[PDB]
């Protein structure tokens, strides 16, 4: 993630010739099952308890449908790279 | 010359809005730090405040002010000494500006041991050697969402039973850091202690429509790479600071916001013909509704 | 009675009630006496320390009670911050049906089959002794009276009036009946 | 009855809510006042004291009275320790309940709006039977004591020691008002 | 050649003021630790071995400032360990050999330095029986004697004439209790680690005078540090004797002693300083007894 966040913000690569390549213009399309994170969503947001008008209780496209950089910096991924991640679909 | 801390804070004032307390005990203690060089310890500043409350901003501000190349650190990347050879870069590795320069480091309460001496060897004055820094003379700004240290506070100033309980973030003593995990070598190299205040959402308007870099301005701006006007309704600027408070982020969660709003109207913008106007309406803002599309 | 033990993961071995008294939880539950009364107060007390913000539900299911310990439930209710929601299960009778009126406005609850009874005071202590004692305990009693009166009238949103003909003999009311006086603001089914 | 238990975060300790509530320096007299209620209550302010001997101790007070001479233990020791106590009236603070009430830190007796407070002339603090001389030295002990109650009454509420022992003849009740008015506390609590 | 055990109380009395039997027992502890080391080792002269301090003290007492000010005068590698980072051998936590690795480091790796140093190891106290506690004082015990620690930059170091001060604020022993090995043992040490701490040095709980010296008499005193600030603009700065006192009050009701010493400091001269190099005319800025203790401003005397 360290080693990523320089060539997802602007940089100059060294790589083998057939070369410095300026990564500025460079679009990055990221992704994964962040498959805990219904977990620390619903950590964040479902007020469950005991009780009379307690929440009780997945709804994961629902939770997925809500995420925010917070539940991914819980989750695992450094602010960071997620700061310069600033769309999430 | 060196200008004064009624002079620093005269022009901190151009890009921080609110956080008056802390911008004068940043004023004096940059002053101190650079009066000194111009002659027993030194006094670098710790910031204490939420998420989104202008403490990066604070840092760059003032290196802008004084005339002094400024790097950006984070606690929580830790390799420490990289971050000179960044501040180097931003002073064409002249260290003569280097090592009188502002480091500023995020998250400082996210590290709360081995990190946390590491960047104490940077800020205990040592030298650096990247691709020779003498850090003695650098003016460190420390800073990070210290929650947790209102509950250090709480626990010794109402109490429980006939009792009620940056009120308290002012009151913060080096114990409290201390409890609150920091190392106390660590907090015995930043004796200023300044306290930022969440943004309201109507300092959050300014921050959407004032700065030269404004939110507003940015995706006016991509609207205007083609034909096309963008305008936002007073409402639409309310809602949107909001919600961005209500997710306490303050000022960064204006981004995210706008990005959303749009987003449904910019993918079909490039097919839409005689446009010339997109006004943004709080409507726009609240629900899955379409901007005003003038043609 | 044994109280079971639970187990509350996060493990910590609790007894029924002091799990749910993690939860926001206090229950009153038969007369209400001076012990039983500190106990509900303690709580509260301690509650408001927890999370001065968040809800106390306190549950009722009591014939009533001493009107000095219930009055050291209600003023322990109306002064500490967070707002105490009243539920009535069984029953909320004399003192637990006062105690159930003084619930925050818009949070005072009855389950569906719950009954509520209001009424005057009884003896708050007997009247021996010579007639000039037996007047000032009949003169404090009044007091009493009045002041109960005033205070569910209060609760109520109705006049003092009517709540001195109501409470004149006892008054039991369905959650149904309570609601339309006064007394709850919500009846509870699901 | 079942007092709860309570976690203290600190690790974590779990107490019994009373416990819970001492930590927080506070002190109940609940019910009568007895020789073993009334010993708790010192031995919880004489531990108070070492725990912080400047702190306020927080002495809340719902009981109809008791023993004179196990009220005067509890007031003896609360006149003693260094640290002030505060008390308050919760339900009621009658006879010896009143009493000990009164005998707060000047200043910081407090009384819940609803509470009542009762003071009167002792009763009974031991049969009188026996022969005509056992009884005369019971009454003459009553007297001294009724004596001394209205005298500590008047001294805690700034009144003339007349005027204590006129509305103590009998059981005079007071709301928190009158007992703000007459001297007995000094301030009511709403919030 | 070395400083007499004078001179080095001396050096000690312009940093840590009270304090004066352990003073004495550090400095002659160092001045005979120096002097074992300068002996000739040869033939038959006999081999001399060390004594370690173990320092208890109050918290807030000047431990650390006596350890640091001491490694000052000799000009010896120092380091600081806490013993409560520490763990055992086969656990997540730090060895007891990252105490070495610290000190080597300080060094650049010269091990004949190294090797001749001082460590001063905080927190005894917490690290009692009552993986994380005893285990951690039974791995201490070989490194506080000889031993030779294998030390990555492997380095060999032989730490037999590392001087250990190993200390903590052992409250609870003031309970158990002049301090003996009978009382550290009923605290919850080791035996085997209490014999290797042979001198035990005292320090005394600072008081509300003991602030006010604090204030004013060391070398790097916050009322000399504050001078020189506004000396930088040519204006006195003085201090009311109500003023320290004050000062010195305050950090003791707050119960913060003498490390908010600098907090009350600072906060009462921010409003000056920040007018301070605009204000001209200005000669001295008096600090009152009022100005500390109530919500009073600096007095500008023109
Ligand atoms: N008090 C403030 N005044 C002006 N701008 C602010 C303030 N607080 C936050 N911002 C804005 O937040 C934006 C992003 O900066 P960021 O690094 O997120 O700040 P922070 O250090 O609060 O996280 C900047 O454009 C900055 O203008
Ligand atoms: N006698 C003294 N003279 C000067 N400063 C002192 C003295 N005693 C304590 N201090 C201050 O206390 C702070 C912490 O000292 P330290 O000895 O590390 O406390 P502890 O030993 O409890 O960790 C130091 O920054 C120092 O300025």
């Amino acid at each position: 993630q360290q080693a990523l966040l320089k060539l997802i913000e602007g940089t100059v690569a060294s790589v083998p010739p057939q070369i410095n390549v300026d990564t500025t213009n460079i679009l990055f399309i990221c992704g994964g099952a962040f498959a805990g994170l219904e977990k620390v969503i619903r950590q964040r947001t479902e007020k469950g308890g005991i009780g009379f008008g307690a929440s009780v209780h997945a709804d994961i496209t629902k939770l997925f449908g809500i995420v925010e950089p917070e539940d991914l910096i819980k989750f695992g991924l450094i602010p960071e790279l997620i700061g310069r991640l600033p769309v999430i679909a | 010359k060196l200008p004064t801390p009624a002079e620093i804070v005269a022009n901190l004032n151009d890009h921080v809005i609110g956080q008056e307390q802390a911008k004068k005990a940043l004023a004096v203690s940059v002053y101190n730090h650079y009066k000194r060089l111009r002659h027993l310890s030194k006094s670098n500043i710790l910031l204490i405040g939420p998420t989104g409350s202008g403490k990066t901003l604070l840092a760059q501000s003032l290196a802008r002010k004084l005339d002094v190349p400024f790097v950006m650190a984070d606690a929580t990347t830790l390799d420490v000494e990289q971050i000179i050879t960044k501040l180097l870069g931003k002073c064409d590795f002249d260290v003569e500006k280097a090592q009188r320069g502002i480091v500023y480091i995020d998250q400082i309460d996210k590290i709360s041991e081995g990190v946390q001496q590491a960047l104490l060897k940077l800020i205990e004055g040592t030298v650096a050697s990247v691709p020779n820094v003498d850090t003695t003379n650098i003016l460190f700004i420390c800073g990070g969402a210290f929650a947790g240290l209102e509950k250090v506070i709480r626990q010794r100033t109402g109490g429980i039973g006939f009792g009620a309980s940056t009120k308290l973030f002012g009151i913060v003593e080096p114990e409290d850091l201390i409890k609150f995990g920091l190392i106390p070598e660590l907090i015995g190299r930043l004796p200023v202690i300044a306290t930022l205040e969440i943004l309201d959402e109507d300092a959050l308007i300014n921050i959407l429509t004032e700065p030269k870099n404004a939110l507003v301005k940015q995706y006016q701006a991509l609207f205007g790479m083609e034909n096309v006007e963008l305008e936002f309704e007073e409402g639409a600027l309310r809602s949107i600071a909001r919600q961005a408070m209500e997710r306490k982020t303050g000022a960064r969660g204006l981004r995210s916001i706008v990005e959303r709003c749009l987003l449904d109207t910019m993918y079909r913008l490039p097919d839409l013909k005689g446009l010339k106007k997109v006004v943004v309406g709080k409507a726009v803002i609240e629900e899955g509704r379409e901007p005003e599309l003038v043609f | 009675y044994l109280v079971p033990t639970v187990i509350e993961q996060s493990e910590r071995a609790f007894d029924i009630y002091s799990r749910l008294l993690k939860e926001r939880i206090v229950f009153l539950v038969g007369p209400v006496t001076d012990e039983s009364a500190n106990l509900v107060v303690a709580q509260l007390l301690f509650l408001e320390s927890e999370n001065p913000d968040k809800d106390i539900f306190f549950y009722i299911n009591s014939p009533g009670g001493s009107v000095t310990a219930g009055m050291s439930i209600y003023d322990t209710m109306n002064f500490i911050k967070p707002d105490v929601s009243t539920l009535c299960l069984g029953q909320a009778a004399s003192m637990g049906a006062f105690l159930l009126s003084a619930g925050e406005k818009g949070k005072r609850f009855a389950l569906p089959n719950s009954r509520i009874m209001i009424h005057q005071p009884l003896i708050s202590g007997g009247l021996g002794g010579q007639a000039s004692d037996i007047e000032i305990h009949a003169r404090e009693l009044l007091k009493i009276k009045e002041k109960l009166n005033r205070l569910m009238a209060k609760h109520c949103d109705r006049d003092l009036a009517d709540l001195e003909r109501d409470t004149d003999r006892d008054n039991f009311m369905s959650a149904e009946e309570a609601k339309e006086y006064g007394l709850i603001d919500q009846i509870l089914e699901n």
